[PDB]
């Protein structure tokens, strides 16, 4: 406490006793070494190896590609 | 020009035949779309390792009868230079002089 500016005592006073081990937090990764990045692959943030949906069809065993008549 | 990429193509027909005939839809029936539940496994997927040369998309021709550097000409089995020859002699049937 000083003369000219007092401490407060409106929020900042209430609840000395929390923690992340003493009490749950809905955080977690604050030291330095526990951080996220969101990292997906590149060119494999989706799928590329992928199942056929412009180009699957029902099963068949030919040689070649709308032959037809020859 | 260059007879090593007329005598490659000359190799390339039988070897087409032998190695790609039994392997065409092969690669489809085993791994793409007509896999259909059926294969795509590590068991079935090593069968495919002899055609590689025999592939049509290695199959550029170019000029049947002497060779030539790009510039073919599927409908003749000639090029460029050696149709113009041919003509010029009147070997090539058919042939007009466009005017109309």
């Amino acid at each position: 406490m000083k003369k000219d500016i007092h401490p407060k005592y409106e929020e900042i006073t209430a609840s000395c006793s929390c923690g992340n081990v003493m009490k749950i937090r809905s955080t977690v990764g604050h030291d330095l070494n526990l951080d996220v990045c969101s990292k997906c692959h590149p060119f494999f943030t989706g799928k590329q190896r992928d199942v056929a949906t412009g180009g699957r069809v029902d099963r068949f065993n030919k040689r070649f590609n709308i032959p037809g008549s020859k | 020009a260059k007879q090593s990429m007329k005598a490659r193509e000359v190799k390339r027909v039988a070897l087409a035949d032998k190695y790609f005939a039994k392997r065409a839809e092969l690669k489809a029936i085993i791994s793409d779309v007509n896999a259909s539940d059926e294969d795509r496994w590590n068991a079935v997927l090593k069968l495919q390792t002899l055609p590689r040369d025999s592939s049509p998309s290695r199959q550029r021709n170019r000029c049947r009868q002497t060779g030539r550097p790009h510039g073919f000409l599927r409908k003749f089995g000639l090029s460029r230079i050696k149709v113009r020859e041919a003509a010029m002699r009147g070997e090539i049937p058919g042939l007009k002089k466009a005017s109309w």
